[PDB]
């Protein structure tokens, strides 16, 4: 049952070879990123932007899923690297508009119903 | 058999990084598992033949304009049908949600006789046809 | 102060592991309420419950003991603890 | 079928495609797990995910088949499934003026074999099917988005995606630029429940549990 | 028109407008139901 | 009729109005509030009762396709006048 | 074993003897069409939609009335079968109006529904239609009778149901109407059930005409609080708003029917709601403010309040969730009187034992009695939905009812002992002559109502009551777990209230006046502003301004039972959980919610923040508040009577008399209800007639 | 002809917009006429279909002849009950004689 087809990793640590690989790649990236699309960010902004989305998968233990994952950064490097993106879409991983949410009780309580 | 050659996973199935779905709407929403209930209004009992998954409502408002009704829950409408109560608990414990469980309500058989409507002896009688 | 509040005691009604909780109830629960009038002993049954004992002292602090596979007399012993010794 | 308002039936056709169905699974046993021909005259075979190119190539080439056109390759999303994604091949036979599905499945993290090499059509339908489903086939020459905005997370056309999705875009003057944001909308879409509580058609009652 | 004349009702307008839209006379949209929750109204009066 | 409020904005044939305090009344500065002036409660009253001598009449509106659905209506009740459901029209038996 | 073997277009289905051909058609998953059917009424076989070929046989039989003989087939998608649906629509159809449009029943409508499905799809009637008059028959059931298909389903079920012979057909043929033949109202507590059983539209809800269709209304299933029943039901909402309550069935509680309170009170809640926070300024008056002032007026006095000086009540329509968070913040000021505005007597184990304020027997134990006394209460206005099921039981089992209190109308013929107290010691010594029914009774119900212990002698009646349960129960006859003893709750809070802790009745604030008083709910003034130290801080926390909001200090608004996700607890003691259907309206927040803020403000942090983490504490308090929909047994009442002996209190001489003696006393008992202007309605009916209360009906 | 609505807020037409484009709320009238309280077309929804008279009962919306009301404003072309009175108060008899014209293939 537990016997499953693999993507490319066969184990965790095979796994997580392409993840560490992935982010020599991106961080070699940022810097050209912020010449090419003329971002007003710096070098160490971006490169602790990817640090915080392979943070937040920090969890995960399934080599399929880690695999899908780097399967889904590369794709995203391949589209900033190729200037397939714009200015608008790399931005976005920064959500400068959206004003900081509340995140404490009696601060959700205030405004709304919300959890 | 299958050579693909094979792998083993002993880990539980979690989708949620590999969704799209933001953190918001998988931590904080509830879902209900349920068979729904038959419309009193009507007799029919096909609607209650498969099982539905549905999300906690939350807040609906006013348009200022026009008074329309506005919300900001990407889930409001969302329903899922599934053939088993075991198929439903599957999917939303991969995608993360937390759920609750409300078992089958089904009619329970009953004793029909047209006779006892004229007893002799009983209350079953009936005073009009 | 620092007294005790309320007592209150879960436990299963067909579960082995709870029959000695069942047995307290049965014969010394009513000495037990006689003695301690207005005190508040709550006994709240419950399928596939493991059996505890819960109690508030004043200011809303509560100590749980855990009576699973408790022969009666060590209920009564835990229940003297409760009473005697207060928080 | 003198009857104005009921569809003609064709027996010919049915008796035709249900044979060659037999043909196919017992050529390729290892693969076919049900044949099956509808009420009005289409063939599908359904098979195993691992059998994908070698009953691809059989039909496209053999001289009792030829299906050299890839008409359509798509999926459908059944979550009640634990194998929740169906993937469907249309081929045309223009030798023999005959058409023939192919359904098989898998799951959100087994992928599926590329059949670029059986047609070159389906290559971008298969960049579709991941765009839009997440559905991963192997060995591809260049699987990436095609239809969804560059960086859009999520795949839209799975049952559980949210018909007006988790963003939405407008410009903001204050960094010059457009800009994503949670989706708010000022009319909420209304959700009709049309389904009637009276059985339609016996002949598909599914038997009781 | 002239020859075959349009049916006579009290409602149509005797007068056409033309576009209104830039203008005054232009149609702003509103909703027109009235309020679902009425909403407690305190005493006027001091309590104790 | 199109009745005004205190502030001088014009009741609509759904008693919509804006009260004093509320800030909505803001988008008819330099505009105006349409109100349709005919109020269709008004008009259908000042048709007058069709007297008939049956117990049962039938209503389709006239223009007969270009009206509504046919409808009978009973007219067994001398404390009422027997009134459509579709164009509020209203009929009475006449004493035979 | 006695099970017969049939078949239905073939397949084999084993049923028992006595089963019709519809039910056997049921258990392969065939739904005969039907129109006068009802699994829950009389059979009529009068519509004659349901006829069934059966295989070798000349002629179509009513499966609805028919059983089942040994090797019948039963063709039900045969062309006999099927020309006979096509011809019995036909003629439903040949004189029903055109009115689908103007017709509430639009949509949920089983003649057009079945007319798809098993019907033509036109007609060769080429005359006219018959029109009848409209009959009213009260405020909440508007007639359009001209729609009726004559199923009898109206006065099968008045008659069966509601115990009221008012309905029923007059004339002969084409002609014949059903109605009341004089002018007069159906009214009763299950009245608005006729609406949901009509297939059509001839009888339909007055409150709802209009408003909706029902492709457009989202379904939320929830449970009903005007009464501690618990009916199950369903919340229609369309954009934000409440529209209707409809009853989901639930087998062992309300069967498929709610009381016309369920039905039709949801309109006050658009009424005098609390939607601010609000506080008093210097003259005196309440005025708006926001939920940090409010919050922190509160949390001073608080901090500086402490022990006794504290004190709350709960109302009927508070949660279990709001309940514990209330108790935990006053506990961590060291103050224990938690109190509720319905009285139980505190005597014995008061309390302590579950048992001792439950309905033990349940609901769907009254089928299985053979007797049932009635002690100091009106079922039929504290429990509609219980009354019914008692008379189902009279009906069918052929149960014997007795009642000890003032003469009221049941719908049920029942013996009438008397209405001093002091009859309960002799049913005890086994002078009255009920003593022997009790004793020779295999399966006896004792029933007391929460009414008749709110007197200064509640305590003397249960115990008494008790007694009565020992002896017969102790002497052999009775069965092994077949418990007598019963309290039958009118209020919806009470048994969860009790059950967490909390101590019954205001004595307590009486005896200990406090400076701060909690009103969380309490609109039943049992305590007012001449029963407490002048200067008290009082707090309300609710949904409407009634009675606690005027005298109040301060105002934080709370969400209704519409609004929230909580916790409830019937008078058997099942727990069952809302769930939202529509948001609490302006600024006002979630019940536990508030308390929880209030906590933090004042540095008395509760450990929940979350509902999943606050009904987790309930499980600590009481494990069977998180056990939806299952009912815990309780025992140990042997010793409870025991301790109960121990007191001797006396009985006084007053008479048991009701709180409810007619049906304009049940139509205004909480605060949603008194803001309803549809029971508002409903009293002004019983009070004078339909002589003022009448309206245009025309579609 | 009366002047009274034709509308009897049977709420089909909102039912069968493919574009959700219709929103209705109806209440009792005050002589107990089904009538609707709100009738708003946002007509940057509209897909100008039809469905919406052709499930009319009772030929209350019509799509009129006019395709002249390009507005300067997205709020001006969110129509009202009021407004789209005015409409057939504004085109009545236009509307009414081209029914005439093409009821009889409808
Ligand atoms: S009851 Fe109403 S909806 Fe049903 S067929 Fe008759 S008019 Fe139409
Ligand atoms: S009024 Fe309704 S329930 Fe009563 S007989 Fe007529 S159709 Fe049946
Ligand atoms: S014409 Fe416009 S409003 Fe009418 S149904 Fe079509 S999309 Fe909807
Ligand atoms: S416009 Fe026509 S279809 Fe729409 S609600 Fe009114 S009567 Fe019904
Ligand atoms: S359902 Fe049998 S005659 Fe009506
Ligand atoms: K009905
Ligand atoms: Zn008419």
């Amino acid at each position: 049952s537990t016997s499953v087809k693999p993507i490319f990793s066969r184990d965790m640590n095979e796994a997580k070879r392409r993840v560490r690989e992935l982010y020599r790649a991106w961080y070699r990236e940022v810097p050209n990123t912020v010449h090419l699309f003329q971002l007003d960010i710096s070098v160490k902004q971006g490169r602790d932007k990817v640090r915080e989305m392979f943070k937040k998968n920090a969890h995960i233990t399934d080599p399929r899923v880690v695999d899908l994952l780097v399967i889904k950064g590369k794709m995203e490097l391949e589209e900033t690297i190729k200037v397939w993106k714009q200015r608008t879409h790399v931005m976005r991983f920064f959500h400068e508009t959206e004003a900081p949410r509340p995140k404490d009780f009696l601060s959700k309580f205030y405004v709304g119903h919300d959890p | 058999t299958r050579d693909t050659q094979l792998i083993t996973v002993d880990e539980k199935l979690d989708i949620t990084t590999i969704t799209g779905v933001p953190e918001e709407h998988i931590k904080t929403r509830k879902a209900r598992i349920f068979v729904p209930a038959r419309n009193n209004m009507q007799s029919g009992v096909n609607n209650t033949k498969k099982w539905k998954m549905e999300f906690d409502t939350r807040e609906r408002w006013e348009n200022p304009l026009m008074g329309w009704a506005s919300t900001a829950d990407p889930l409001s409408n969302l329903v899922l049908t599934f053939s088993t109560k075991e198929d439903a608990v599957a999917f939303a414990e991969k995608n993360g949600w937390s759920y609750d469980v409300e078992e089958r309500k089904v009619p329970k058989p009953k004793s029909k006789s047209y006779g006892a409507n004229f007893s002799w002896n009983k209350r079953t009688r009936v005073s009009t046809k | 102060k620092l007294g005790l509040r309320e007592i209150r005691i879960h436990l299963c009604q067909r579960s082995p592991g709870s029959q000695g909780v069942r047995d307290f109830i049965e014969k010394r629960y009513v000495e037990l309420k006689k003695a301690n009038p207005d005190l508040p002993i709550l006994i709240r049954e419950c399928s596939d419950v493991q059996p505890k004992l819960w109690a508030r002292y004043a200011f809303g602090q509560e100590k749980n003991v855990s009576l699973n596979n408790f022969s009666a007399d060590q209920v009564t012993r835990a229940l003297e603890n409760v009473l005697s010794s207060k928080a | 079928d003198t009857r104005p308002t009921v569809r003609p039936r064709n027996d010919v056709a049915h008796k035709q495609l249900s044979a060659f169905g037999e043909y196919v699974a017992e050529i390729l046993p290892k693969y076919v797990q049900q044949v099956q021909v509808s009420c009005f005259n289409e063939l599908e075979i359904c098979i195993h995910p691992d059998g994908v190119i070698p009953v691809l190539t059989f039909l496209r080439d053999h001289s009792n088949a030829q299906f050299k056109s890839l008409a359509d390759l798509t999926a459908v999303d059944i979550p009640t499934r634990q194998n929740r994604f169906e993937i469907v091949y249309n081929l045309l036979s223009l030798r023999f003026n005959s058409r023939i599905r192919v359904k098989t499945y898998t799951d959100e993290l087994t992928p599926i074999e590329s059949s670029v090499p059986v047609y070159k059509a389906a290559n971008w339908y298969e960049r579709e099917i991941w765009d839009m489903f997440g559905v991963f086939f192997a060995n591809h020459p260049d699987l990436r988005r095609i239809l969804t905005d560059y960086g859009f997370e999520g795949h839209p056309f799975r049952k559980d995606f949210p018909l007006s999705g988790y963003v939405e875009l407008r410009y903001d003057d204050e960094v010059k630029r457009v800009v994503a944001e949670p989706v708010e909308l000022a009319q909420e879409f209304r959700k009709f429940d049309l389904n009637s509580p009276w059985e339609a058609f016996p002949a598909y009652r599914q038997p009781p549990e | 028109p002239t020859v075959k004349p349009p049916t006579a009702r009290k409602f149509i307008w005797t007068n056409h407008k033309f576009n209104l839209s830039g203008t005054p006379q232009q149609y702003v949209p509103y909703s027109t139901t009235r309020k679902k929750i009425q909403e407690w109204v305190p005493p006027s009066t001091p309590y104790k | 009729g199109v009745r005004t409020s205190p502030t001088g904005e014009k009741v609509t044939h759904t008693g919509q109005v804006y009260d004093d305090g509320d800030y909505r009344k803001v988008r008819f500065v330099g505009r105006q509030k349409e109100v349709n002036e005919n109020f269709a409660i008004d008009l259908i009253a000042e048709q007058p009762v069709s007297q008939v001598g049956s117990r049962v009449i039938s209503c389709d509106g006239g223009g007969g396709a270009l009206g509504h659905p046919r409808v009978y209506i009973n007219l067994d009740k001398e404390t009422k006048t027997g009134t459509c459901g579709y164009c509020g029209l209203q009929f009475r038996q006449q004493h035979h | 074993s006695n099970l017969i073997e049939v078949f239905v277009d073939g397949q084999s289905v084993m049923v028992e003897p006595g089963t019709t051909v519809l039910q056997a058609c049921e258990k392969v998953g065939m739904q005969i069409p039907r129109f006068c059917y009802h699994e829950r009424l009389s059979v009529a076989g009068n519509c004659r939609m349901c006829l069934v070929e059966i295989e070798k046989a000349p002629k179509v039989v009513a499966a609805c009335a028919m059983p089942v003989m040994k090797g019948w087939n039963i063709l039900t998608n045969s062309e006999k079968t099927k020309k006979a649906r096509e011809g019995v629509m036909e003629f439903l159809l040949a004189n029903h109006p055109l009115d689908c449009p103007i017709c509430d029943q639009g949509g949920e409508c089983d003649l057009q529904d079945q007319s798809m499905m098993f019907g033509s799809d036109r007609s060769r009637f080429l005359e006219g239609k018959r029109a009848v008059e409209d009959k009213n028959i009260g405020p909440l059931v508007k007639t359009i009778m001209t729609r009726c298909i004559q199923c009898t389903r109206c006065i099968r079920f008045a008659s069966e149901i509601a115990g009221v012979d008012d309905l029923g057909t007059t004339g002969r043929g084409n002609d014949m109407q059903v109605g009341t033949y004089i002018e007069k109202m159906f009214m009763s507590e299950l009245s608005g059930n006729i609406i949901d059983i009509c297939p059509v539209g001839a009888l339909t809800s007055k409150p709802y005409a209009f408003t909706a269709r029902p492709w457009e209304t989202r379904k939320t299933e929830s449970i009903d609080v005007m009464d501690a029943v618990g009916s199950n039901i369903v919340v229609s909402t369309r954009t934000g708003e409440v529209m209707r309550i409809l009853p989901r069935m639930h087998e062992d509680i309300n069967e498929e029917w709610i009381s016309d309170k369920t039905r039709f009170a949801y309109d006050g809640l658009k009424r005098q709601r609390l939607t601010e926070p609000m506080v008093r300024n210097e003259k005196g008056l309440l005025t708006h403010t926001t939920w940090e002032d409010a919050l922190s007026r509160v949390a001073g006095m608080l901090q500086s309040f402490q022990g006794n000086d504290v004190a709350a009540i709960a109302g009927g329509l508070v949660d279990a969730e709001a309940l514990i968070a209330l108790k935990d913040l006053l506990n961590r000021v060291d103050s224990d009187t938690l109190c509720t505005e319905e009285v139980f007597p505190t005597a014995g184990a008061g309390t302590d034992l579950r048992s001792n304020y439950l309905l033990n027997t349940t609901i769907a134990g009254v089928e299985e009695a053979d007797v049932v006394l009635l002690v100091g209460t009106n079922p039929r206005f504290e429990a509609p939905l219980f009354n019914a099921r008692i008379r189902k039981s009279w009906l069918h089992n052929d149960l014997k009812v007795a009642l000890i209190g003032s003469p009221v109308d049941l719908t049920y013929r029942y013996d009438h002992l008397g209405d001093s107290p002091k009859i309960l010691q002799d049913i005890a010594s086994g002078s009255h002559p009920f003593s022997q029914v009790l004793q020779e009774a295999k399966k006896p119900m004792v029933i007391l109502g929460s009414s008749a212990l709110q007197r200064n002698d509640g305590a003397a009646i249960l115990a008494a009551v008790s007694n009565i349960a020992q002896k017969i129960r102790t002497s052999s006859g009775v069965t092994g777990d077949w418990k007598v003893m019963n309290i039958l709750h009118r209020i919806a809070s009470q048994v969860a209230a009790l059950d967490l802790g909390y101590k019954p009745g205001v004595e307590a604030i009486q005896k200990n006046p406090p400076k701060m008083l909690f009103l969380l709910g309490a609109d039943g003034g049992c305590i007012t502003r001449q029963d407490l130290p002048k200067d008290c801080f009082i707090v309300y926390q609710g949904h409407h301004g009634d009675v606690g909001a005027p005298i109040a200090d301060v105002i934080l608004p709370g969400a209704a039972y519409t609004e929230k996700s909580a916790t409830y607890v019937n008078t058997e003691g099942r727990a069952q959980q809302t769930k939202v259907a529509v948001t609490p309206p302006g600024l006002a927040r979630e019940d536990w919610k508030i308390i929880r803020a209030l906590s933090e403000i004042a540095g008395m942090t509760l450990p929940y923040d979350t509902l999943d983490q606050v009904r987790n504490r309930l499980e600590e308090v009481s494990p069977n508040l998180v056990r939806y929909d299952d009912v815990e047994g309780a025992n140990y009442f042997q010793q409870a009577s025991e301790l109960s002996k121990l007191v001797n209190q006396q009985l006084l001489a007053d008479p048991l008399v009701p709180p409810q003696l007619t049906i304009k006393d049940f139509y205004m008992t909480d605060s949603i209800s008194r803001a309803s202007q549809t029971m508002a309605k409903c009293v002004k009916a019983v009070t004078e007639g339909a002589h003022a209360v009448e309206e245009p009906s025309i579609c | 002809p009366s002047g009274e609505e034709r509308c009897i807020a049977c709420k089909l037409c909102e039912a069968v917009c493919p574009a959700q484009a219709i929103t209705i709320e109806a209440e009792p009238r005050a002589d107990g006429s089904r009538r609707t309280t709100r009738y708003d077309i946002d007509m940057t929804k509209c897909i100008y279909c039809g469905f919406c008279q052709e499930a009319c009962p009772v030929d209350a919306i019509v799509e009129g002849p006019n395709f002249e009301f390009s507005t300067e404003t997205h709020e001006e072309l969110l129509y009202n009950k009021e407004k789209l009175l005015n409409n057939g108060d504004k085109w009545e008899a236009e509307i009414a004689a081209n029914i005439q014209a093409d009821y009889l293939y409808r």
